[PDB]
């Protein structure tokens, strides 16, 4: 979850705790679907695999 | 010697309700300081409007004004003004004198207005930097791991040019980097002279690593302990410095330490880049263990102040020193930030000296305050120079210690190129004495001559660049040197044969002197020739303006208005 | 994790452990067979866990995508169940509610598929115009998110500014939300169905096209 | 709401630029690059303000953990939060 | 003349391009005249010059320079240009008192050759190459003065005794 | 109307009803179509 | 041109949901 972009993601993966709070923040439905986006762009992007 | 006397005499008042400050503010068209609108007459010797009533005070732009710590230098500063009004009766062509402070605000005098986007900070000016240290054999590096991909990488990238930026030509610099090897991020493979050249190719090669790996401290410090004892190179046999560029770690690397500056004599300067959560505790060890310092640098904004405030590190020792570290250095030939040309300014530290009388403090007396400047301008030192008593293919030329010419027919204003403009003047003018003419055997000769300090002389067959570059002519000339006395610049005259003499016009009648001005006249030029005239410097009064037919109207309505007596127009031209 | 194979001694201890828990579980595995030739539903999980493992160990160790096999690793808490039949029965009480929401599992995937279509007929590429402030395509110049734009004869957001509308656009969130293809505009109907940034969705379909017709497919 | 005011009483405030962190200092104008690009500086005033939904006293705790107990903003609320060094100060990354 | 400028030709189609390099219109020629040492050469770098951009407003750029002159005071120049299965015999010939030289060969359209053309013109280049050039760098002498490493220095503080 | 009834199926589903309740907050000026003393006079 | 008798094309699949008994049941009694 490391882009190039200047603002720096909150809502990584990078430890445990921030794992844990992101899997909660995903559990509440609130902004999801942007870790979702961040996820696809942490791969290829938008393509088949 | 005033800046130093009065500041010890301050008593560093806290608010500024009541006593206000008066300045004026450059740049410009809150409580606590008030304003001050000048005169600004409009002056030669500038070409801007000047005023001689007060100096003018740069902020940059980052800094507010109205801080304790700006209001305060402001107050103390002010007593500058009466010195640099002085100054300038004793010596009427004397140009900008500044006085760049610490704090980053300069006060320069006579007061001008600043001259889009203002990125000027005092310290970082070449004549500021030259002043606040003595010259290092830095050597950076950079860790290329993989915990530094992504923004922190393109961070680094940043903060290593910036750091470059602030080296100069008698600095030497190599960039090095480790990801569980060391090894050189260009084709140096040692420690170079850091010039304006070779800055480009490690900017370059800096802005092409990647980061992947594995993180290795050991073997990077051991790389960088190996650089600086490698005495096989040309160096500058001064302040060696390690800049460590990286985020954080586990390992404090305790066996390089005390092994290879077991005593101390190689200080590290640590920078963690980013926002990470990394551990900073081995990164703040490494500095304070090594006689360095430790620096956060989180963002682009933060770039700029970090990397320029190791100079207060290793501006220490010179403060001990006393007045033996007292010494005027005059900068290499860069072009003014007011718009003047090609200038040189002189340097003189000022230290803080506080609480001398009683011997006690020595806490924080142990930076500068600042860094004093007068700048010369060429064109003074060409004044001293006259070329007119000998041929076009003779002229004076002045080298200095690194080899570039200060003086020369061939030296240009505006900024030395480096590599090929492609697209998608903060750096000395320092051309080198073999580049401002044709290289020869001989020539490296005598450059080595004068580069030390020797009278002599040399007669000698080369051939000689045209004025236009498309012819090359082989003549004799002679180059006769002598090293100027109380600097360290060599003085050398390109005098060629057939001119040793020349014509000296003696006359003391005003027959043979009258009748020849007719000859100029404007209407005149049928029966005799269409008629030009060379504008050189006859006398002040006189304008030179480049067209050609209001000077030689300006000068044939002067000789025989002005009387031959000529007070103050030299007749040995006329 | 660390980014770009970066790594601190933790993880080489981490890594040097995991033999010790591999050979734990495997001889676990074999003493448990060699009582009886796994037919139960929890131990076929721990063998096809110590399985996948040693595949991955043998794996790292030979060939030095490796690191991507060992995500098996996460399914060994989920044995920690099995160990103890009181979390046992109270998930197989969780488990058994799901039968009968089987049929609503259906119909929302039935009408996902249709809103999906009848987006894909509606909204087909029509995301891919912006306003260029730059006489050219170089950094599409339109503040700092992008919004989709409609030509002079269309009926979007025209912006009345000294820019103009230029195709050659990947779309609002880097071309991730659009209806451009089933897949796309299948992923698109969930995200809003889910109510989370349906009006990002909205407000770009208004910006794209009208902003008179395509608030009765939203909001229904 | 009690809780969150004794815990963030005035401890969420920021400032423009993250390189002031203190009220005093956040004065005067700051340099921001467009898009990261050094290359790209724009002069920026600097604003000391508060957080949108703040713990200053018990009424703005309340409001706060309303919209909290909606699933609207709490991300950005916890990870500013997170930031709170002290009482009259500025955040520091992944504080607490 | 004494530099490889046009003055005078036969054709006249080149005088109408007058005062030009005569390498930019018979570079099989010029090629030639500086192997039989008639044109030496010295290359120099200007590092004060403009040029025009490029793919990849004027920028400072360094530009390589060319200037021609006699090679050797001999006045009596013969020989035979070898093309290529073609033969072109000239001779060159020196005014007295002057720094001019006269040739005389054959025409161009006898032979279907032509190799690429010596241009003498403020090229761009970038060189020369640092990477060679610190292996043996110029003679300098740096400042004799030096501060460090003083006994009294604090260096109590760093960064991390703050905070 | 029918804007004011979307905005409120917003609120409803709940997507930045945090986030409009701010931008009716006092100090806003408003539309030049509604007609001295109004420079941003305008929001409850 | 319309694409409004186009989406009808769709609709049809919407009989596929009246062939399971308890699906249909449920939604009916909704
Ligand atoms: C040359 O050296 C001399 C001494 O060697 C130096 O004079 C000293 O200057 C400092 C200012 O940097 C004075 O500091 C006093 O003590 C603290 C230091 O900050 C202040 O108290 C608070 O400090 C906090 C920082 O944590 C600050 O945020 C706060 O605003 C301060 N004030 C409060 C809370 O009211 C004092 O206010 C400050 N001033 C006083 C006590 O008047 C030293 O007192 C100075 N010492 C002497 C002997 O003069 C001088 O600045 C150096 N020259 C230059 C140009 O810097
Ligand atoms: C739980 C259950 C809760 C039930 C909640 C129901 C919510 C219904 C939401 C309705 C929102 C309607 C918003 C809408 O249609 O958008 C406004 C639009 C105005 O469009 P305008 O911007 O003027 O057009 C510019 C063209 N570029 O308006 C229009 O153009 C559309 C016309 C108004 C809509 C009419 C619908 C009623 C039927 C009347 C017959
Ligand atoms: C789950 C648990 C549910 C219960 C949660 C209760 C939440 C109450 C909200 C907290 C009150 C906040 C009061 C406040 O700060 O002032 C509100 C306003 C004054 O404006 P002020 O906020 O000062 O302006 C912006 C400040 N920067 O002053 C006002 O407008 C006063 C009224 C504000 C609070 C209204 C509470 C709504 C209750 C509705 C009841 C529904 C049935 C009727
Ligand atoms: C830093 O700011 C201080 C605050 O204004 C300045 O202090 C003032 O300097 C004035 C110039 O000398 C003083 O005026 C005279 O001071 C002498 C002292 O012996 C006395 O005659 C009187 O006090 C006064 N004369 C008058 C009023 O006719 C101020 O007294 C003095 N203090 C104030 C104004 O509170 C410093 O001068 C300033 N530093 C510098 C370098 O300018
Ligand atoms: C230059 O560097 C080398 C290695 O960095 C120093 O070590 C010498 O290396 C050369 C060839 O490898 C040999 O002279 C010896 O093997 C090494 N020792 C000595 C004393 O020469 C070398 O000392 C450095 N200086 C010189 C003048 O070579
Ligand atoms: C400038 O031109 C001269 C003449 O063409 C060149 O110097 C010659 O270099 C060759 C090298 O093989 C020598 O054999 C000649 O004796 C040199 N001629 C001289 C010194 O007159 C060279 O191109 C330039 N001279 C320099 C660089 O000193
Ligand atoms: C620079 O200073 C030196 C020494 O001060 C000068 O050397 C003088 O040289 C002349 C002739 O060689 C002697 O007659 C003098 O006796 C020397 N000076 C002394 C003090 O002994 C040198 O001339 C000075 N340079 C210039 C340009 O004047
Ligand atoms: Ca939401
Ligand atoms: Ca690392």
């Amino acid at each position: 979850f490391n882009f190039d972009e200047m603002q720096t993601r909150r809502s990584t993966f990078d430890n445990f705790p921030q794992s844990l709070l992101t899997v909660f923040q995903i559990l509440t439905g609130e902004d999801w679907n942007s870790v979702m986006y961040d996820g696809i762009m942490a791969y290829g992007g938008p393509s088949f695999p | 010697l005033e800046a130093e006397k009065v500041q010890a005499a301050h008593q560093w008042r806290e608010d500024f309700a009541s006593n206000e400050v008066v300045y004026y503010n450059a740049k410009d068209d809150e409580p606590g300081s008030q304003r001050i609108k000048p005169v600004f007459i409009e002056d030669a010797n500038f070409g801007r409007q000047i005023s001689y009533q007060h100096a003018a005070v740069h902020i940059p732009t980052d800094i507010y004004e109205g801080s304790t710590i700006v209001l305060n230098e402001l107050n103390w500063t002010s007593a500058l003004d009466e010195v640099f009004k002085k100054n300038r009766e004793e010596d009427p062509s004397l140009l900008w004198q500044v006085f760049g402070s610490a704090t980053g605000l300069a006060r320069y005098y006579p007061a001008s207005p600043w001259v889009k986007i203002d990125l000027y900070d005092v310290r970082r000016r070449p004549w500021y930097i030259q002043g606040a240290a003595s010259p290092k054999d830095m050597l950076i590096l950079v860790d290329v791991s993989g915990s530094v991909s992504g923004l922190t990488l393109k961070l680094i990238r940043t903060s290593v040019s910036e750091m470059l930026e602030t080296l100069s030509d008698d600095d030497f610099v190599n960039v090095a980097s480790f990801n569980s090897n060391a090894q050189d991020v260009s084709c140096f493979q040692h420690l170079v002279q850091a010039n304006v050249r070779n800055k480009k190719v490690l900017k370059d090669a800096v802005n092409n690593i990647t980061a992947k790996g594995i993180t290795d401290y050991k073997k990077g410090f051991s790389f960088a302990f190996e650089q600086l004892l490698n005495y096989n190179v040309s160096r500058a046999n001064c302040n060696k410095i390690i800049m460590l560029f990286t985020d954080g770690g586990e390992e404090r690397a305790q066996e390089i330490f005390n092994k290879y500056n077991k005593d101390k004599k190689v200080r590290v300067f640590t920078f963690s880049v980013g926002q990470h959560n990394y551990d900073r505790g081995p990164i703040q060890w490494m500095a304070c263990e090594n006689k360095g310092y430790y620096y956060e640098i989180p963002s682009i904004g933060a770039i700029r102040i970090n990397t320029q405030e190791y100079l207060d590190v290793l501006g220490r020792p010179m403060v001990l020193a006393g007045d033996k570290a007292k010494q005027v250095q005059w900068t290499n030939v860069y072009l003014d930030a007011l718009e003047l040309g090609l200038v040189i300014t002189g340097t003189l530290p000022v230290f803080n000296i506080t609480g001398q009388f009683e011997n006690k403090t020595n806490l924080k007396n142990q930076l500068i305050l600042g860094v004093m400047g007068v700048d010369v301008s060429l064109e003074d030192i060409k004044r001293l120079t006259p070329r007119f008593t000998l041929c076009p293919n003779g002229y004076y030329f002045a080298i200095d210690p690194n080899g570039y010419v200060l003086l020369h027919p061939n030296l240009q204003p505006k900024p030395i190129g480096v590599g090929i403009p492609t697209i998608n003047s903060q750096e000395p003018v320092t051309l080198d004495f073999l580049d401002a003419e044709l290289e020869n055997d001989i020539k490296v000769e005598i450059r080595n001559k004068m580069i030390d300090g020797e009278s002599g002389e040399k007669t000698f067959r080369t051939l000689v660049k045209s004025q236009d570059e498309r012819y090359i002519d082989k003549g004799n000339r002679t180059y006769t040197w002598t090293p100027v006395n109380g600097t360290d610049y060599s003085l050398a005259l390109v005098l060629p044969t057939y001119s040793f003499y020349y014509i000296k016009a003696k006359l003391e009648e005003t027959i043979t002197q009258a009748r020849y001005s007719e000859t100029l006249k404007p209407d005149n030029f049928e029966e005799s020739g269409y008629t030009f005239i060379a504008p050189r410097d006859y006398c002040n009064d006189l304008k030179i303006s480049d067209n050609n037919t209001e000077f030689l109207l300006n000068f044939n309505e002067f000789i025989d208005r002005k009387t031959p007596n000529n007070p103050s127009c030299n007749a040995d031209l006329i | 994790p660390f980014p770009e194979d970066d790594s601190n001694a933790t993880n080489s201890n981490l890594e040097r452990v995991e033999y010790l828990f591999l050979i734990i579980f495997t001889v676990e595995a074999f003493l448990k067979v060699i009582a009886y030739g796994l037919r139960n539903g929890w131990n076929l999980l721990d063998f096809i866990i110590v399985v996948v493992g040693l595949f991955s160990a043998i794996l790292e160790q030979a060939t030095k995508d490796v690191k991507a096999l060992r995500a098996f690793r996460v399914l060994r808490p989920l044995r920690l169940v099995s160990g103890v039949p009181s979390l046992q029965v109270v998930l197989n009480s969780i488990i058994k509610a799901m039968v009968p929401l089987l049929h609503i599992a259906l119909l929302v995937l039935f009408v996902i598929i249709i809103y999906a279509i009848i987006g894909l007929e509606l909204f087909m590429g029509k995301m891919h115009k912006t306003c260029y402030n730059q006489e050219g395509i170089a950094d599409v110049p339109a503040e700092d998110d992008p919004s989709p734009c409609a030509l002079e004869t269309g009926h979007g957001r025209q912006c009345q500014n000294g820019t103009v509308c230029k195709p050659g656009w990947d779309g609002p969130k880097h071309g991730i939300t659009n209806f451009d293809n089933f897949a796309f505009a299948m992923l698109t109907v969930f995200q809003c169905i889910t109510m989370e940034g349906w009006t990002d969705v909205l407000y770009w379909v208004n910006d794209a096209v009208g902003r008179d017709w395509p608030w009765i497919y939203f909001v229904t | 709401a009690c809780i969150g005011v004794q815990l963030f009483k005035g401890k969420l405030y920021t400032c423009s630029d993250s390189s002031k962190q203190t009220e005093a200092e956040c004065k005067g104008n700051y340099i921001t690059y467009k898009d990261g690009e050094v290359d790209h500086p724009i002069i920026q005033p600097r604003s000391w303000e508060n957080s949108k939904f703040d713990f200053d006293n018990v009424l703005a705790a309340m409001m706060a953990l309303f919209t909290v107990s909606t699933f609207e903003g709490w991300p950005e609320l916890l990870y500013r939060s997170i930031d709170s060094h002290t009482e009259d100060k500025g955040p520091i990354y992944n504080y607490r | 003349d004494d530099g490889g400028f046009l003055l005078m030709a036969n054709h006249d189609d080149y005088t109408n391009q007058i005062g030009r390099f005569f390498g930019e219109i018979d570079p099989s020629l010029m090629r030639h005249l500086v192997n039989i040492s008639v044109y030496a050469f010295n290359k120099s770098y200007d590092y004060q010059s403009v040029c025009e951009p490029g793919a990849a407003s004027k920028q400072s750029c360094i530009t390589e320079q060319t200037q021609y002159f006699f090679d050797n005071d001999s006045k009596s120049f013969s020989g035979v240009l070898d093309c290529g299965n073609c033969s072109r015999i000239f001779h060159g010939e020196k005014l007295m008192n002057t720094n001019l030289i006269f040739i005389m060969v054959e025409s161009k359209g006898t032979c279907p050759c032509d190799t690429r053309l010596l241009i003498q013109a403020e090229q761009t280049s970038d060189g020369p190459n640092p990477c060679d050039m610190v292996k043996q760098p110029r003679y300098r002498k740096g400042p004799d003065v030096c501060f460090d490493n003083n006994v009294l220095e604090d260096y109590t503080d760093c960064g991390g005794v703050s905070g | 109307f029918p804007q004011a009834v979307l905005l409120l199926f917003r609120c409803a589903t709940g997507e930045a009803w945090q986030d409009i309740m701010l931008a009716c907050m006092p100090g806003k000026k408003c539309a030049p179509e509604s007609e001295t003393e109004g420079e941003t006079p305008c929001g409850s | 041109s319309i694409t409004f008798f186009r989406l009808f094309r769709v609709m049809r699949l919407v009989k596929l949901l009246s062939r399971g008994e308890g699906i249909r049941t449920l939604l009916w009694t909704f």
